[PDB]
């Protein structure tokens, strides 16, 4: 019972901050888009 | 003050040589019996290996005994165990959940990191 | 435990942060490196 | 894995949002003997075995089964009325050493409490400057990131 909410703990925590990267990641790939579209057009 | 089996508070507690952890002598003469190891640590472990008050209040209501006391102490034991394996299996079930999210956030950092880098690069070949 | 295993797996995730963004600058250093000796040859010609 | 929690200053929009992409990357990948039948049957049933509920009533002029249980109650309450004899002897000393027990048994629970308590916020501490050291060097990453991206042009 103990051993394996070790990994329900573990993999919830690791989980959502796994899922910070993410949101970071995405607004830096979204970040590099506008900059490149607002310079190739000019 | 407890047992490391039961969760029990012992009458005639014995500890371990190998691994200092107190039991209660009926519980850790079993285990060794039945596969002659320490429980906890996995370690060996024989009953020549172990080295050797409490109070309970009797009730003023002290029939009872035979009828009302048995009876709560053989459904609170088989209640909980029940309800023990119903919290097992949510547990191996919410397992399953946490590890398959887990892989689907895996893929999606492997995705974006190809994606941000090459995004990256892209600005930089822009200037020439 | 959580804030152990925490530890653990976020202290060599940095390395690996840093290490890419290291080597993200170096390429960025590159062409700083040489986009500068096109504009120096501009005083060659005159 | 990299994820600053005390450096990332990140909205819950943004865990909405996070959700919602690894949702859709989870939409394509989608001992003992007879004891124990007996007593997983009476936890599932949720019904307790019946005892014995005949001591209690009785009958007056009854028959040779009520002339036992009538003498079943004689035996009972002088065991009873000696059962309460030893217990009022000792009183309420017998009642207060076990008391003082419970005592002891407690404050052993609540150091372990602070003992947890002080290597967890412990651990964190550790964490703490982990986080502000890379985020620093992420900072003075980004800011030659940027000086670079305006140079090149710049040159150009």
């Amino acid at each position: 019972l103990d051993s394996l909410t070790k990994k329900l703990s573990t993999v919830m925590y690791e989980r959502d901050a796994a899922k910070l990267v993410a949101a970071q990641l995405l607004m830096e790939k979204n970040e590099d888009s506008k900059d490149l579209p607002k310079s190739s057009q000019q | 003050m407890l047992c490391a089996i039961s969760g029990k508070v012992p009458r005639r507690p014995v500890l371990s040589p190998k691994s200092r952890t107190i039991f209660e002598k009926s519980l850790l003469e079993q285990y060794v019996k039945d596969t002659g190891n320490d429980p906890i640590t996995n370690e060996p472990l024989s009953i020549e290996e172990i080295v050797e008050s409490a109070q309970q209040a009797s009730l003023t209501e002290s029939i009872p005994n035979l009828l009302t006391s048995l009876q709560n102490e053989w459904d609170a034991i088989m209640l909980e165990n029940f309800k023990l394996r119903s919290t097992l299996d949510s547990l191996t079930k919410k397992l399953s959940t946490v590890m398959y999210e887990r892989d689907a956030a895996k893929l999606v950092a492997a995705q974006l990191l190809m994606e941000k880098n090459e995004d990256s690069k892209d600005l930089p070949k822009s200037s020439q | 435990s959580t804030l152990c295993h925490h530890s653990l797996p976020a202290l060599i995730e940095g390395q690996r942060k840093y290490y890419a963004d290291y080597y993200a600058y170096r390429q960025e250093i590159r062409s700083l490196e040489g986009r500068r000796k096109r504009l120096q040859a501009m005083l060659n010609s005159s | 894995m990299d994820g600053l929690s005390f450096v990332d200053k990140i909205p819950d929009g943004y865990k909405n949002e996070i959700d919602q992409l690894v949702k859709k990357e989870f939409a394509n990948i989608k001992a003992d003997n007879s004891v124990s039948t007996l007593t997983n049957a009476l936890y599932t049933e949720y019904l307790k075995q019946r005892n014995n509920k005949k001591r209690r009533t009785p009958d007056f002029n009854d028959d040779d089964d009520t002339l036992f249980l009538e003498e079943y109650r004689r035996k009972y309450p002088r065991i009873d009325t000696s059962r309460y004899i030893p217990n009022e002897s000792s009183e309420v000393s017998l009642l207060g050493i076990v008391d003082s027990y419970l005592k002891h048994q407690e404050i052993v629970l609540d150091t372990l409490l602070p003992q947890t308590v002080s290597n967890q916020w412990r651990i964190n501490n550790d964490y703490i400057r982990q986080t502000c050291t890379i985020v620093e060097e992420m900072n003075i990453q980004q800011r030659k990131q940027i000086n670079d991206l305006e140079i090149y042009r710049k040159r150009l």
